[PDB]
């Protein structure tokens, strides 16, 4: 749901997600830690996520997130950038 | 010839209308001849010789009314006699204590570089003696010192030198330049370093100026809860800003083939 | 990849509301989230944690740089 920044929570949230303790969730989070159903990247200083894959059964809403929210506006920012390579060397592309 | 310009000389100016007069009969005397378009004609350069005494004076009454932009123009007027060449120029009583004043004066106006080059100006008089030019030297000494340290000693080194009205520039151009350090409950109290700004540990007085503005000049942290300074830091994310270097620089090498 | 590679992700983000009105689903063709969140093996934005790792990627850039 969350790539990156939101995706880095506190343990107290998965303490609230995993509807257990926040003494508890230090425990807890190894036990859902565990289970690896997603291979990531997991950081225990806040239980922060910020992880490598994962498999959503399917997006949420209308796929906003695939929208200029994340996917096509950085794309729309990077062919202005290739215009720049061209002004930048034009007599070299020749 | 030409009076009251020099008429005026015993009665210098208690009045500033006096001196305003006085303008206008020196703007006639540059109706009559420019200040010095040509050497030649030594004789008309003596009559400008009477006139640079009534412009010394004349520096003088703008000190004491505290004239900034017409003290200017009668200070650069006043080094423009000095620059005429005019060999006969004989020595000034008034000159060598202007100059001195015009030393100090740049310290007022904080030209570091200019306060150097006056210092230069006059090599023979800063040799050792010349008093009067000697206490904006020194003063030179204690300013990259940190005038703070040495001002009372700067404030207490001459009662009169005839700088009377410039210790009073003097105290006006007080150095705050200390203000880029931790105070108030933090250090609490700067009046160690003797500079007026930070003098008084804590009375009202010593608050005017540690609160001018909330906080001394008033830009940036209050001093009291400041974190040192602006503390601005800096990132390795300027990687991505160098990465667009990167792409200006190794196209070039490229675009050299 | 800059204009061909926006164009079809383009024409996905035209299809939220294009394709509920002529496209099969924009909620359709499994792929169309699934290999799109594997085109997303990096977030997208904000933290990123790419090329923002500091000590990691951006050490080695200059190495090798």
């Amino acid at each position: 749901t969350r790539p990156a920044n939101h995706r880095q929570l506190t343990f107290e949230e998965i303490a609230k997600s995993a509807k257990i303790t926040v003494n508890e969730v230090e425990l807890l989070v190894m036990k859902a830690l565990s289970v690896g159903l997603v291979k990531g990247s997991i950081d225990e200083v806040d239980k922060r996520v910020h992880m490598t894959w994962v498999q959503p059964r399917v997006l949420d809403l209308q796929q906003i997130k695939g929208m200029k929210d994340r996917l096509e506006f950085w794309c729309t920012d990077v062919k202005s950038m290739e215009m720049l390579v061209e002004h930048q060397a034009h007599d070299i592309l020749t | 010839m030409y009076e009251q310009l020099k008429g005026e000389w015993n009665r210098k100016s208690p009045n500033l209308s006096k001196c305003g007069e006085e303008l206008g009969r020196l703007k006639l005397v540059l109706l009559e001849l420019n200040f010095l378009p040509t050497t030649g004609t030594k004789l008309t350069k003596q009559q400008l010789i009477l006139a640079r005494d009534i412009l010394e004076i004349g520096a003088q009454w703008s000190i004491l009314r505290k004239d900034i932009p017409s003290f200017e123009r009668y200070m650069a007027q006043l080094k423009c006699y000095y620059f005429d060449y005019k060999e006969q120029l004989p020595e000034s009583a008034y000159m060598h204590q202007l100059l001195g004043l015009n030393l100090l004066f740049l310290l007022s106006q904080n030209r570091v570089a200019e306060f150097h080059t006056e210092l230069e100006r006059l090599p023979a008089k800063d040799i050792q003696t010349n008093v009067y030019i000697k206490h904006p030297v020194s003063l030179e000494q204690y300013l990259m010192e940190g005038s703070y340290n040495k001002v009372f000693l700067a404030k207490g080194n001459i009662p009169a030198e005839s700088y009377t009205f410039f210790i009073d520039i003097l105290l006006d151009t007080i150095r705050d330049e200390i203000a880029g350090c931790i105070e108030k409950a933090y250090e609490k109290i700067l009046f160690t370093e003797a500079t007026r700004i930070l003098f008084f540990n804590t009375p009202k007085k010593m608050t005017d100026y540690a609160k001018k503005r909330g906080w001394v000049l008033g830009p940036n942290n209050y001093y009291s809860f400041a974190s040192q300074q602006q503390k601005p830091e800096d990132t390795t994310i300027p990687s991505t800003e160098l990465a667009k270097q990167v792409i200006e620089y190794a196209r070039q090498l490229e675009m050299i083939v | 990849h800059g204009l061909k590679g926006l164009n079809s992700k383009l024409l996905d983000i035209r299809s939220y509301l294009e394709k509920v009105a002529t496209g099969k689903l924009p909620i359709n063709h499994q792929i169309i989230y699934q290999l799109q969140d594997v085109f997303n093996l990096l977030p997208d934005v904000s933290l990123q944690e790419f090329v923002k790792a500091f000590y990691l990627k951006t050490n080695d850039q200059m190495v090798v740089v």
